[PDB]
């Protein structure tokens, strides 16, 4: 669990590099690791940027 | 080294679909019938060690071995031209050619009278594997000789090489059709028990999917066993093409299975295979996209499994692997991933994360491909519990009324009791609640101590 | 035959113009829920995975200038695009080109605009302000 | 993606209605018997999807679902080259293949019976349809098959899809002649029972109509079987045009049927069709105007509609759907809808504004077309009333006389009353009284 939340962690840290990465495959990656939204149903800072930037 | 594959074909079914699959790669990677590379084999991109062995500095031998219960299978596999594929040293026959009477106990007492003999050929064929990595069974689990064999097989196996994988491309019964074999369903419970207790995968071949196919792209009425063993030769073709076109990743089976199984008990795998064609239309070069190859994947008549529609339970995929072969452009495979996901045309596991895996590989150099894009699709989907739900529903109906149980009763594994089909039907049980449980969060403690 | 003139008009028209009938109404009829969602909802790069997937899926697929077809989100949404229009005539065309976005999330419908990417000497047909109109 | 729609072809004319139409599918198209595109059949610019799915990249299969209660047709229409343009696995036939002996309670209990297999293969097309619309189902209403099993099916697709759109190809039986069928009006009764209860769009195909269009039109002295099939086929072709020649504008048939159902009760849709030729007079492409179009359909004579003279109601239009297939010149549209208009050569409605929509569409450009301009005319006109008043006038005919009744009462359907076909009749009467009172401006109140 202790592991899992870490990895979710660093899972959300680098989805807001990819969005703030100018490479648009990078932000691809992030769009296909998480294909069954599970860090973004889990990490909730997932949700907001999407909504906020968009 | 090459991860060495000894390929197992069991019974009647298994066998042939061994003896066709054999065939076929022999044909796709310029193999003679005696082992030897035909001179159209130039491409030696192809890892022969993994699935064959060079017998010398030109034959490739298949590391294929050929075990039934029944001599008239192996019989008319060694009037094949393959005779000359397999190691003889690595061959071991049941004395009595009998066959297990159609019974799966049957086959694994026969196995145990051959158990000498067949772990002889099993070592004999490991000492001339240089990293034999495990066995693949092809058999049938309906029967006695395929059944009941593979059951012995994957018995020994899990005695013998405990640190070895055994993966099993097993003919699964018919579990949406009522088995005129009353047996049936019992010989498919003590199959699903052993390959529950001494199997570690077993691929589900059922064998209405199989009619379903032949049927919807063969345009056959009745579906032959031989049109059954040509589509598993083709998908068995295109298993092999990363070992037979290597790339960067999964070029090996034990690479291509890894990320498949997330579980012990999640093994239960689905397969896929695209473009589903006739012979007759090789003519037109169909200018296939990533995009279009994806759309065909989805298409449930492209899919060689048949579950039956379950209303009740939301079954789901819990991954999906795209195995396409031919000429891919990375950016067409990003836009159908993109596309895929955008059109939430496939449901995953909701307790962690999945996606539809593309792998892209190139056709073999040797074999003239009709196709610039062949596609398989490997996919974990809940709707396979399905199959394995009916299986259990069958062996229930069948076993409550004891019917043609005399003769397995005959044979020592279910001679006193049938505990190993009551043990299958939980694990069945058990596997189609984590199938639906895998479309569920509650996957996460699915099987959890704190199914 | 060098800058395809005619190829570029008639592109414009199968596209721009809605020529291909089907293909809008199969991408409009996919992506309704999407422009139901406010402007500020609204993901880009779903926005534009679904557009690519309609022209991919219908028979826009077939239209060998399909890839010059751009997603557009208009900085106005379709009622204040209109106003603006309804003023370009007028001396106030500068004062609806000037006038701040409207504060309403505009749905998907009323931000969604076509770009085209004409490059030189083929962009002298499709100029900015032919483009814009 | 399209809107696919899956064909149901039921009892003997509704098969071979079905048959031709996708025989005429595939040769506009150019589509081989087998479902394979022909190497010649290169413009993609047809909408297979609504009405035929993709087996493979090259090879295109009709949503077509052959359906009888008996073998016989079904074994016929398996002996031909097209066998293989339909799915399979949406092929649902009646185990007993006794048919239902031109009886529609006979027919609903095949479907009754068929119920499970039916609906299995309803499943099974639908999951092969991306964006399924619903279903459409061709059918006789005089027969037992087209018109029971019909029945039957559009009742369990009501109550099963409530959300898909039920439009249906129903071939009505001829009302002007005496039909040799004595329970047709039994058959036509249960029919316009599910028409009005289950049935969403009835399209209304009169064998009466038909017999003197081959006649009067098609100079056929004896109109075969094959000869309508063969005018229906062109009249489905035509009312799929749409479909097959994309374009700017009814590209979809809820964009097709809001035209004509202004309400959800004046459901009910005539058909018209243009130009008609006799088959001799192919020779001369006459460079017909849209003015010399629509005036050439707007005479009875090309009218695929046999109403009868009812001297006592003034029949007007209620609505004018006029697709006209082809090259046209928009100014030439727009001269024909002045001159139609000035001429008062359509009357519309009195309770609201009516009139008729035209629109232009090209020809399949597989399919050489003689005629530089075709035309279909979709309309609701108070006349086709009197189609439907004559059939209730023979059914009140049959059952004034309770001819026949006593088979009807050895089915279960019938079995203890015959009072679905009284409803029927009442509501048919009704619904000629409103396509006639439509005709008035009191017709806001008409049925309250």
């Amino acid at each position: 669990r202790i592991l899992t939340h870490f990895y979710q962690g660093i899972v959300q840290q680098f989805l807001v590099l990819l969005t703030t990465s100018s490479d648009e495959s990078l932000r691809f990656l992030s769009f296909r690791l998480d294909f069954n939204e599970h860090y973004k149903a889990r990490e909730p800072r997932l949700r907001v940027s999407l909504g906020t930037r968009g | 080294m090459p991860r060495e594959i000894i390929t197992l074909q069991l019974g009647q079914c298994g066998n042939q679909i061994g003896f066709e699959f054999w065939k076929q790669l022999c044909a796709e990677h310029g193999i003679s019938p005696e082992g030897i590379v035909e001179e159209f084999a130039t491409e030696g991109t192809d890892r022969k060690d993994v699935f064959f062995y060079q017998a010398d500095d030109e034959h490739y031998i298949p590391r294929a071995v050929l075990l039934d219960l029944e001599p008239r299978v192996i019989h008319s596999i060694l009037n094949s031209p393959y005779a000359k594929l397999y190691n003889p040293e690595n061959i071991y026959l049941s004395e009595h050619g009998g066959g297990a009477g159609n019974n799966w106990a049957s086959g694994f007492s026969q196995g145990e009278k051959i158990h000498e003999d067949i772990f002889d050929i099993i070592d004999r064929e490991a000492d001339g594997s240089d990293s034999l990595e495990g066995f693949v069974l092809c058999h049938s689990i309906a029967g006695g000789t395929g059944s009941g064999l593979g059951s012995y097989l994957l018995e020994r196996l899990n005695d013998r090489y405990p640190k070895k994988l055994v993966q099993t491309y097993s003919v699964f019964p018919n579990q949406d059709e009522m088995s005129d074999v009353v047996v049936q369903p019992y010989n498919s419970l003590l199959t699903l028990k052993r390959l529950t207790q001494n199997a570690d995968c077993v691929v589900v071949l059922d064998n209405t999917a199989l009619n379903r196919i032949a049927t919807d792209r063969l345009h056959i009425q009745n579906p032959s066993f031989s049109q059954i063993n040509q589509l598993v030769s083709t998908i068995m073709s295109a298993s092999t093409t990363t070992l037979r076109y290597p790339g960067y990743m999964n070029n090996d089976l034990i690479g291509l299975i890894a990320s498949l199984i997330p579980t012990p008990r999640l093994h239960f795998l689905m397969t896929g295979y695209t473009p589903l064609t006739t012979d007759q239309s090789v003519a037109s070069v169909r200018k296939t996209t990533v995009l279009d190859v994806m759309r065909r994947l989805l298409q449930p008549k492209n899919v060689m499994v048949s579950t039956g529609r379950d209303r009740q339970t939301n079954h789901c995929y819990i991954a999906i692997l795209n195995i396409i072969q031919g000429e891919v452009d990375p950016t067409q495979v990003h836009k159908s991933l993109q596309r895929i996901r955008e059109r939430k045309l496939a449901n995953f596991i909701p307790w962690g994360p999945a996606s539809i895996q593309v792998a892209l590989s190139r056709k073999s150099p040797y074999l003239p491909s009709a196709h610039r894009v062949s596609g398989l699709m490997m996919a974990n989907h809940t709707s396979i519990s399905s199959l394995f739900e009916r299986t259990c529903r069958q062996y229930d109906k069948l076993r409550k009324r004891e019917a043609f149980l005399e003769q397995f009763r005959k044979e020592d594994m279910f001679k006193d009791n049938f505990d190993e089909m009551d043990t299958s039907r939980e694990i069945v049980q058990q596997l189609i609640d984590e199938y639906h449980a895998a479309t569920r969060p509650d996957y996460i403690s699915w099987g959890t101590q704190e199914e | 035959e060098e800058k395809e003139l005619v190829a570029h008009l008639r592109s414009i028209k199968r596209y721009f113009l809605m020529d291909q009938g089907d293909f809008f109404v199969h991408f409009m009829d996919l992506a309704e829920e999407e422009l139901r969602k406010p402007v500020e909802d609204i993901t880009p790069p779903r926005l534009e995975a679904l557009l690519e997937l309609a022209l991919r899926m219908s028979t826009a697929n077939t239209d060998p200038f399909k890839d010059d077809l751009k997603i557009d989100l208009m900085p106005h949404d379709l009622i204040t695009q209109l106003l603006r229009v309804l003023a370009i005539e007028t001396k106030q065309e500068k004062a609806m080109a000037h006038a701040d976005p409207t504060e309403l999330a505009l749905s998907g419908l009323e931000a969604f605009s076509f770009d085209y990417i004409v490059k030189w000497p083929l962009s002298l047909i499709i100029n900015r302000k032919a483009l814009t109109r």
